[PDB]
RNA sequence: AGGCAAGGAGGUAAAAAUGU
RNA sequence: GUGGGAGAGGGUGGUGGAAUUCCCGGAGUAGCGGUGAAAUGCGCAGAUACCGGGAGGAACGCCGAUGGCGAAGGCAGCCACCUGGUCCACCCGUGACGCUGAGGCGCGAAAGCGUGGGGAGCAAACCGGAUUAGAUACCCGGGUAGUCCACGCCCUAAACGAUGCGCGCUAGGUCUCUGGGUCUCCUGGGGGCCGAAGCUAACGCGUUAAGCGCGCCGCCUGGGGAGUACGGCCGCAAGGCUGAAACUCAAAGGAAUUGACGGGGGCCCGCACAAGCGGUGGAGCAUGUGGUUUAAUUCGAAGCAACGCGAAGAACCUUAC
């Protein structure tokens, strides 16, 4: 059973390990999501730019198979695939209404793991 | 190698057709600096081509070459987790050279007894779109796409 | 090295000790909900400090945003 | 490994298998698809090598997951225990030797097979008399925890034994 | 538009005991 | 004193968002996570990614500075309250009341400890996974004490400006913060940077002197022994302060200089690698060497730069055995 909308939101979560693109309704109910490992790419490639792009494309395709047309790109996390993913989405024929950043930066919140200190 | 761009040799053009590509192919064929022997081989191949798929053998050869010219090849580059096969675009002259090399390899990989014959057959195959050199090219292309991830490691 | 405008001279004469005045304070944030640095606003140090405090107060009351979704990109 | 699912299947007539093992026989592919939809599942071509291809109505993703789990289990049951190596030397003092022995013991306990090479370097002629003696001593020390898998085999600038756990 | 930089990123940087 | 500031000064009472994490609701599915690669790890009992709500701790992004405050240790959301220092202007008051300060009392990061809570993240130890010769380590996945608060103790530190405090003097330029002014320029008080004289082993310091002086305090008297013992004191403990000598070496050490080096940085280069062709390794033989043999298999050559080398001619000679 499908629901259909023609409009919505493309949440791109770009980590350095992987890029995961969830495509979801204009409110934010997950329609179809794609990832690095989703499109076969398991390992380092998972969060490579090309992989991210591929994932984005896949997600777009899936959305299109729900009649989805006009998306709202929301980018979270800086990673290799955030720009590439965006580009892919743009290419897909999916009407990207706005590309909007939403990086979840703590307002000097609680302590990172040792790796993400040193730079403190 | 370090100092300059090191120019391409302007090969003294051919005699039978007047083509530099032809000369290049002859050179590729030739081992042990025996040009006449190889030139003769090439002309035999041409003759064979004329006989068989009854067309202008130079043109056929050119077509074959075109068929095997790659656009993408995987250069080996190390970026941490040992070496990575990294896909990049191939420059025109270089690409041509590569194609020629592949063609020659295919010719001297083929079953039949005599080289000239083999070369002719290889050329024909290339023109068609099938066989050794073309297969090699296809493989290389695949390698480029099956590693397209690493593309961003443009040299 | 960025030579366009400065939010000191851009704005008219105003009170940056006034935090009810917010259409005058949204002048000093980024496209993000971020207090613009000295080289952006072009105020004196003391003045800048005062402005920052005012902005913070506004945010607490809920008149200037604390953080924003960055458009276009 | 993987199959054609619902729309991926282009062959016209297919043999329909159920969620548990419901034999529906050779039906149309379209019909099978419809059935799958009704079930809120998918028909997946489980035997493309069979009489009008054998295709199971299943949750394909679930099946895939199961397969993956099985694979993981297989590779976790492949025994993480391997070879630990402990290069000794000719002139190895007592404390250090004991430390090395302790290490070896620990490895054995963990479950590991132990490459107990003696490094040589200089003269490498009087080597077996002293090196071999040392090896023998080591073996004696580990009489209870280690059965000698091997016997001292000189290749390079060295001689290697392997050791195995006494009881598994 | 290119210039030159200012600043944010993102990729590289990560693997080394044997003598006479 | 009067007037006025600046401030992350200190305490106390509040409170505001981001984030994390968790719970619950939804929608959705095959991975996510992680890395130089991986692997454990969690995931269809539905994770991740997404929105809605709640719970909760903890920290306070941007401003932010090379800034400010404090005697240091230190101190950053914002608000309010209590309160400390401090600076300036006025020269109005007192009239030497000053400076230092052995002891003493007070403060004193972090870790630690004790009792009571709290516990989100993180995270010693610890358990996993890798890496590796090994790995008690870096790298990852978890995870306790701890970190947070309350009260009590501990007192150390690279508690460093490695610069005790005060006051006077002795070029300037400069950026800065923060006052006062008849204010594109003066004058105070901080914080930096470059420099006169001077100093300094040099490095450097240089009106914030490491300069010239003066006052008072601390301390040093070669290195290691050793911040150790022993005593004493303090602490619930860990441990702190105090603090040797026997012995032992001819030094230990500072600053810089020339090199060499670097798994520092830049600029280069070479068949260096790469692009390419051909071989070596594999055969057999030719040769030279190691080794071993032998009466002797003369003697030399040793990574590159020894090994078809001295030998551009060992049957005898050569030949040295
Ligand atoms: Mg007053
Ligand atoms: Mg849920
Ligand atoms: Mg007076
Ligand atoms: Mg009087
Ligand atoms: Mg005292
Ligand atoms: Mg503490
Ligand atoms: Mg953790
Ligand atoms: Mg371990
Ligand atoms: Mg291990
Ligand atoms: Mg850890
Ligand atoms: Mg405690
Ligand atoms: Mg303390
Ligand atoms: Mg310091
Ligand atoms: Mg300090
Ligand atoms: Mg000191
Ligand atoms: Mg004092
Ligand atoms: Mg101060
Ligand atoms: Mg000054
Ligand atoms: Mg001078
Ligand atoms: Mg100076
Ligand atoms: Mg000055
Ligand atoms: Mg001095
Ligand atoms: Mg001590
Ligand atoms: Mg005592
Ligand atoms: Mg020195
Ligand atoms: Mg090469
Ligand atoms: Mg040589």
């Amino acid at each position: 059973v499908k629901r259909q909308v023609a409009s919505g939101r493309a949440y791109i979560h770009a980590s350095y390990n992987n890029t995961i693109v969830t495509i979801t309704d204009p409110d934010g109910n997950p329609i179809t999501w794609s990832s690095g490992g989703v499109i076969g790419y398991k390992g380092s490639r998972k969060g490579t730019p090309y992989a991210a792009q591929l994932a984005a494309l896949d997600a777009a395709k899936k959305a299109m198979a729900y009649g989805m047309q006009s998306v709202d790109v929301i980018v979270r996390g800086t990673g290799a695939g955030r720009e590439q993913a965006i580009r892919a989405l743009q290419a897909s024929g999916l009407q990207v209404k706005s590309i909007v950043d939403d990086t979840p930066v703590p307002h000097n919140g609680c302590r990172p793991k040792k790796k993400f200190r040193k730079a403190s | 190698a370090r100092r300059r761009r090191a120019e391409v040799r302007q090969l003294q053009p051919d005699l039978v057709y007047g083509d530099v590509l032809v000369t290049a192919f002859i050179n590729k064929i030739m081992r042990d600096g025996k040009k006449n022997l190889a030139a003769r081989i090439f002309y035999d191949a041409c003759k064979i081509i004329q006989e068989k798929t009854g067309q202008e053998p130079l043109k056929v050869f050119k077509q074959a070459v075109e068929n095997v010219k790659p656009r993408m090849e995987v250069r080996s580059r190390r970026v941490g987790g040992a070496n990575y096969q990294v896909p990049m675009e191939v420059s025109p002259r270089r690409q041509q050279s590569l194609a020629l090399r592949w063609l020659v390899q295919a010719a001297n990989q083929r079953p039949e007894r005599r080289a000239a014959v083999r070369i002719a057959h290889e050329l024909m195959d290339a023109a068609e779109g099938k066989g050794g050199a073309v297969k090699k090219k296809e493989d290389v292309e695949r390698m480029a796409e099956a590693n397209r991830a690493y593309a961003h490691y443009r040299w | 090295p960025s030579r366009k405008a400065k939010v000191k001279a851009t704005l008219g004469e105003f009170d940056l000790r006034d935090y009810r005045n917010v259409e005058v304070l949204k002048r000093f944030l980024s496209e993000t909900g971020k207090i613009l640095p000295r080289r952006r606003t072009g105020l004196s140090a003391k003045e800048q400090r005062i402005l920052a405090k005012t902005i913070k107060r506004a945010r607490i009351l809920g008149l200037l945003p604390f953080t924003e979704k960055l458009v276009r990109k | 490994k993987e199959y054609l699912t619902n729309e991926r299947i282009r062959a016209k007539q297919v043999r329909v298998v159920g969620p548990d093992g419901k034999q529906l026989g050779i039906m149309d592919t379209r019909e099978a698809l419809r059935l799958a939809q009704e079930m809120d599942l998918d028909l997946v071509l489980v035997g493309p090598n069979a009489d009008p291809p054998v295709a199971r109505i299943m949750d394909y993703s679930k099946w895939r997951y199961e397969q993956q789990m099985a694979e993981k289990e297989a590779r976790k049951k492949a025994k993480r225990t391997e070879v630990k190596s402990i290069k000794f030397r000719v002139k190895i003092d007592e404390h250090d030797y004991q430390t090395k022995l302790g290490h070896i013991k620990r490895f054995l306990q963990e479950g590991h097979k132990v490459k107990v090479t003696i490094m040589f370097r200089g003269r490498e002629v009087a080597h077996p008399e002293l090196g071999e003696r040392i090896l023998n001593r080591v073996t004696e020390d580990l009489k209870d925890l280690a059965v000698v898998e091997m016997k001292p085999e000189m290749l390079g600038r060295d001689m290697n034994m392997l050791l195995a756990p006494v009881k598994v």
